[PDB]
């Protein structure tokens, strides 16, 4: 009934900051580790201390210091803290072969210590960046070692994907092509969210013209909280992680769900009116259009005070409003997550104290459209063959690119193929 | 992460004098080596540019090299005169005097190996080298002479390290002798093939910025160094402090360089104004504007390949990227087509002292093709008459050494012609 | 005028049989149409070349087909050049040079066969000749003369005023040759001087670009200088596949970064860019005149038929097919 955490790259560290802060505050853990006066994500020694079942590994020692030298340095044991000595320079090549191969072995050693410390490992969640190098190369090699030792384990991924228009680095489109072969073949479930649409919510619902990373990260943390931490408390219908690979992924190579979660009001919200926002395209957290594609599978997870009996009417209204062109393969694909515990607001956060919350997961053909945004960006730079020498410098040959580009085409068709069948 | 920085030549040794003075005032370290700042983040990455000393002192990890003692003695004479350890001074007499052949091939070569020993001794005591900075001249015989040979031997010893060069381009506007352009063709002849990345600065732009925005009547030569001083700090800023996207030096190199040859860029410091409005978008406008380009060319004449932005202060990238995205749309003709995002953002949390916001510009555009056309024309014109060759011919430099210097130069210039449009 | 482009397929090696890799690529000799595809023979691509070569073909056979007709055209005063390039262990070093060293019948390589075959060609004319050789390897952006005795002098590469495409080399000891015995004693030292290390892909994997040029003057009067560049490049090395932990990994950088520059030279010449960046590699400047100049050049590609190494196989074929559009100035 326990699972561990993996946060690779700068994205993983800063994101997890709010994640564990939530986890620490969700259950009344002090920043020291001493609960005044359940154990799913923590082990408890006899000293009255809790420890997070986390793995924070970074190839640059810059970002880790913020945690281990400021606050929350008592909650962590440096045992888990693994650190590199040089950044991957946003090169999947250097991240995978050059530096990561020299650090990866140290990481695996700490994992078997935790897995044995736990009993009945449910899996682990992956945190990294598809655009960044560290989240591309070091992650990919790391993932491959996991499936070798732990074949029958869940592998969730939260890879923040860059925007079609807004970007931070120039070689971002090159990493995504290399990671596609890595995640799709190995990982069973991966979640792609993009800060662009995350900005859209913060300037529409929160009315905030100064959203920083910390604000966006606290939002992502709430998604992960309800996915696992709430499923560790019983309700009308509790859900597990493993059924998702069967309840949400109706075929082997069909797994890239879309997540939405928008109970965002500044300091009246009826039940059904909240659930409607889960399907509004304007807050889908990824720049796509549900009307462009179709809906394959979709399961919900309700937080706080929710009564299933009158809920069934709201679910029916989704079918009664049938303009979304639901696919034919799954008529009754709605697993309802019913958790009695409500979410909590972190002091100094930008979210209001709600009495009920709903977070949606759904695979669809719309995520295939996000690939169409990327594919052109990659092909143009490959035509002039620019910035390619760096990856050849570390030793990854250009043949990898041609091979990996076809996996993007083949995967994008598979989602298009499902709509044809009727 | 450790980085070694080298000074060479009459001009180069003067420029660093302000540089370290800024870095020392950055962390708040008194000239003698005692630390008296108040910020604890200053000591978080002190290893980058200093070595711990006895009695809790600090030593600037520097190498001071020249062919003339007078210029270097003045540095040790004035403020921060005791901050270096004198053993790092490596020099001799009989300066080259704008004689590249003497500086690179014949005279400095005798002093070259002595410098390599101090370079080699420095690296081993360091944990792990990151990059190599060399401040020198391109038109000055000495700095270009030794510096080019200095880079050749260093890169041969360290292929994995970063060869960043902050050099001064011979300005077509002002110079003391008309023989200065010859050195540049001989300078870059060794640079491109043996350097990872190069920074271009012009004196005309130097006086241009101090005259326009600063509105100073008498621009002193030291105050021009005050401009270039912080520009290098912007490149390093991601290494010292924790930030949102700490773009390391090698990370920055990969973002700009589209091909292992075309690695010349144009720095520029935006937030400088008269005593007279201070917003974050206020920096973005100054960033793209030509009045902050340290090259003697209009960046709008050519087109940009890549642009790196390093911001100093509490800033939301939402306020950045939305402001940044306009530049991609406002001037669509100014960027190439096959690169969708020409921008490289890097947000370091801590700004310099005094100011609350700041911006560090790093851009590689095709405009540099013009700056080298200035040198090539004068070089070819004076080469036809073969005037003042016996000043260089007797030192043991064959004519064909100049011949390749011509074609290999213009090939770099012709490269941007296609990539522009 | 068009550059002749042929392709050869090697047999499966030990590891190709140890990993149990099946044959996915096939050839047709006379039709010169190599058929290649993935594991499941469903969709297949068609590559047309001047000639095809199966795995059972001999070294002298490939020499007879492509290399031999170019031997006789040297005396007209024109330059020729041919080189193999591709994935590691495809068999380039064995094809061009040959593993173990008179007649053009045995498994002897191209280079010592060229010396045996051309020697009678000059003797048949009874012309006055001064033939010399050159053995150099490009290792980590350094020039090392194998044939030279001392080679301590820093070898540079300069341009020329008269010859626009050519480049002047200093320190190349042009030893005259009048007998085949004298050439074999030094050349075997050249491959003894050839820097090689053991890899899991190939225990005799080349570790440097060995550009072996041949030059001979002709006088009988219109003086002529025959030029032939028997180039033996290093192969592309998947740094994870070969296996190394180090000093060897520094070699992989320069070798792999060099081939990448080569391909763009074809990319620019096919799409007809105003200029082509030969300046970024010493290797590119060596073949600068060879690529898009006044020289009848040829290329002999080698590809593994292994299903595993399909990616490098298919990708390498790209530059080979595109090269047929490149023109010259005869
Ligand atoms: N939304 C959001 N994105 C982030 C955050 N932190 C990092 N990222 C993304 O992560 C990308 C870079 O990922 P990383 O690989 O982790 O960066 P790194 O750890 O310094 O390693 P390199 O990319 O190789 O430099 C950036 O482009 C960001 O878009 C964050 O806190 N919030
Ligand atoms: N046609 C062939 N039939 C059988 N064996 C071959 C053939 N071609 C090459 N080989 C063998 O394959 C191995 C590879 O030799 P080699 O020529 O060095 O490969 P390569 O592609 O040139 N890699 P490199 O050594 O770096 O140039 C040697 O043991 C050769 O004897
Ligand atoms: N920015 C700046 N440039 C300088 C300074 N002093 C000299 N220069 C430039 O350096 C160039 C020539 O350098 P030079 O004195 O010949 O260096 P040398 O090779 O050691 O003799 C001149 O064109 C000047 O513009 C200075 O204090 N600051
Ligand atoms: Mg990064």
């Amino acid at each position: 009934r326990e699972c561990i955490s993996i946060h690779v790259g700068q994205a993983g560290v800063q994101i997890g900051n709010a994640c564990w802060e939530l986890y620490c505050l969700e259950h009344g853990i002090q920043p020291d580790g001493q609960m005044p006066s359940f154990n799913t994500f923590f082990s408890e020694t006899g000293a009255g201390k809790h420890v997070p079942r986390a793995v924070f590994v970074d190839l640059e020692p810059t970002v880790i210091d913020e945690v281990r030298t400021g606050t929350y340095r008592q909650l962590f044991h440096p045992e888990q803290l693994i650190t590199g000595k040089e950044d991957a320079a946003n090169n999947y090549a250097r991240g995978h072969y050059t530096i990561g191969k020299e650090i990866i072995d140290l990481v695996l050693d700490r994992i078997r210590k935790l897995a044995d410390q736990c009993t009945g490992l449910q899996g682990f969640s992956v945190f990294h960046s598809f655009g960044g190098g560290t989240g591309s190369g070091f992650t990919s090699l790391l993932m491959e070692r996991l499936s070798v030792d732990y074949g029958k384990k869940s592998k969730l991924e939260f890879s923040i994907y860059p925007a079609p228009q807004v970007s931070t680095a120039v070689v971002e489109p090159y990493n995504s092509i290399l990671t596609t072969h890595t995640t799709l073949e190995h990982s069973d479930c991966a979640f792609m969210v993009d800060n662009e649409a995350i900005y859209d919510i913060c300037r529409r619902n929160l009315d905030i013209e100064r959203p920083t990373y910390t604000n966006l990260n606290r939002l992502i943390g709430q998604i992960v909280s309800s996915i696992t931490a709430s499923l560790r408390f019983d309700g009308a219908l509790n859900v597990d992680l493993t059924e998702f690979q069967t309840n949400l992924v109706p075929y082997p190579r069909a797994h890239f769900p879309l997540a939405t979660y928008a109970p965002v009001i500044s300091a009246q919200l009826s039940v059904a009116e909240i659930t409607n926002a889960c399907f509004e395209p304007a807050n889908q957290m990824v720049k796509c259009d549900p009307r462009h594609g179709k809906y394959m599978a979709c399961c919900l997870l309700y937080r706080g005070d929710v009564v299933p009996k009158d809920v069934n009417a709201a679910i029916a209204t989704i079918k009664t409003k049938r303009t979304i062109q639901f696919v034919d393969w799954c008529p009754t694909g709605f697993k309802v997550g019913i958790n009695y515990e409500p979410p909590t607001v972190v002091p100094g956060g930008d979210l209001a104290k709600v009495q009920r919350a709903v977070c949606m997961l759904s695979n669809t053909t719309a995520i295939a459209e996000a690939w169409a945004r990327l594919d052109h960006k990659f092909d143009l730079m490959y035509a002039k063959r620019a910035f390619v020498h760096w990856y050849v410098g570390e030793g990854m040959e250009e043949g990898e690119f041609s091979e990996a580009r076809e996996d993007m085409a083949a995967l994008e068709k598979d989602y298009e193929e499902v709509g044809v069948d009727s | 992460r450790e980085i070694v920085h080298i000074q060479a030549g009459q001009c180069g040794n003067q420029i660093g004098a302000k540089f370290w003075e800024v870095i020392s005032d950055e962390h708040g370290i008194d000239p003698t080596g005692s630390y008296h700042g108040d910020s604890d983040l200053q000591l978080e990455r002190i290893n980058v540019y200093y070595n711990e000393a006895a009695g809790n002192k600090y030593v600037p990890r520097a190498i001071l090299v020249d062919l003339e003692p007078g210029t270097m003695d003045s540095v040790r004479s004035g403020p921060f005169g005791q901050i270096f350890r004198p053993d790092n001074f490596v020099f001799g007499q009989s300066g080259a005097g704008n004689n590249w052949a003497k500086g690179h091939y014949t005279e400095g070569a005798e002093l070259v190996d002595s410098v390599l020993d101090v370079v080699r001794k420095e690296s081993e005591s360091c944990d792990c080298l990151q990059g190599f900075q060399l401040t020198h001249s391109l038109g000055g015989g000495t700095g270009s002479g030794m510096g080019t040979l200095l880079i050749s031997k260093i890169r041969e010893e360290y292929p994995d390290r970063i060869m960043n060069t902050f050099s001064v381009v011979p300005s077509p506007k002002v110079s003391d002798t008309v023989v200065e352009p010859y050195n540049a063709t001989l300078s870059v002849h060794q640079l491109v093939e043996n350097t990872d990345e190069t920074y271009c600065i012009d004196n005309e732009a130097l006086y241009d910025i101090c005259f326009r925005t600063l509105k100073l009547t008498t621009p002193t030569y030291g105050d021009l160094n005050h401009l270039v001083s912080a520009t290098m700090s912007g490149v390093t800023t991601c290494l010292r402090f924790p930030g949102q996207l700490n773009a390391d030096l090698r990370k920055l190199a990969v973002n700009m360089v589209p091909f292992p040859r075309l690695h010349f860029f144009m720095p520029g410091f935006a937030p400088l104004t008269s005593r007279g409005a201070l917003t974050v978008p206020e920096l973005t406008q100054q960033m793209f504007d030509a009045k902050n380009m340290m090259a003697a060319c209009d960046p709008r004449h050519g087109r940009y390949l890549t642009v790196a932005a390093v911001f100093r202060g509490r800033m939301s990238m939402k306020e950045v990227d939305e402001q940044m995205l306009n530049v991609q749309n406002k001037n669509s003709s100014y960027f190439v087509e096959w690169i969708p995002n020409n921008v490289k953002t890097a947000v370091c949390d801590i700004p310099p002292r005094g100011l609350k916001m700041s911006a560090t510009f790093i851009g590689n555009s095709t405009a540099i093709q013009e700056l080298f056309k200035r040198i090539s024309e004068q070089f070819t014109a004076m080469f036809r008459r073969k005037a003042f060759l016996h000043w260089y011919t007797g030192e043991g430099m064959d004519e064909m050494e100049f011949t390749e210097a011509e074609s290999n130069m213009n090939d770099l210039v012709s490269e941007y012609q296609q990539y522009q449009d | 005028q068009n550059i002749q482009v042929y392709v050869r397929v090697r047999p499966l090696n030990s590891r190709e049989r140890c990993i149990r890799s099946a044959e996915v690529v096939d050839v047709v000799g006379p039709r010169e149409v190599v058929t290649r595809h993935t594991l499941d023979s469903k969709l297949t691509k068609k590559f047309t070349f001047d000639r095809s070569f199966g795995p059972e073909s001999k070294q002298c056979d490939v020499y007879s087909v492509v290399v031999s007709p170019l031997i006789e055209e040297v005396l007209n005063g024109y330059n020729c050049t041919v080189f193999a390039y591709g994935q590691t262990g495809t068999g380039k070093t064995h094809t061009m040079v040959g593993n173990e060293t008179w007649e053009d019948d045995s498994d002897i390589g191209i280079i010592p066969r060229a010396l045996s075959h051309l020697f009678d060609e000059l003797r048949m004319m009874e012309v006055e000749y001064t033939m010399r050789i050159s053995y150099l390897e490009l290792y980590n952006e350094e020039l090392c003369d194998l044939l030279s005795t001392d080679d301590t002098t820093k070898i540079r590469i300069f341009d020329d005023s008269t010859k626009k495409g050519s480049v002047i080399i200093q320190g190349l000891e042009e030893i005259p040759v009048h007998s085949k015995d004298d050439v074999y004693k030094l050349l075997e030292k050249g491959k003894e001087r050839r820097k090689t290390a053991t890899t899991l892909m190939n225990a005799q994997s080349s570790r440097s670009h060995t550009v072996f040029s041949i030059v001979v003057h002709i006088r009988e009067d219109m003086l002529k200088i025959g030029k032939l560049n028997l180039v033996d490049l290093a192969g592309s090395e998947n740094v994870s596949k070969a296996g190394n932990e180090g000093i060897r990994v520094r070699e992989t950088v320069n070798i792999n970064q060099s081939l990448l520059t080569l391909g763009r030279v074809i990319t620019a010449l096919v799409d007809r860019a105003p200029h082509v960046p030969y300046r970024e590699s010493k290797l590119t400047r060596l073949l600068q005149e060879s690529l898009g100049g006044r020289t009848k050049t040829s290329i002999i590609a080698t590809i593994s038929p292994g299903h595993k190494d399909i990616e490098e196989t298919l990708s390498t074929l790209e530059y080979a097919h595109r090269a047929k559009n490149i023109q010259n100035k005869p």
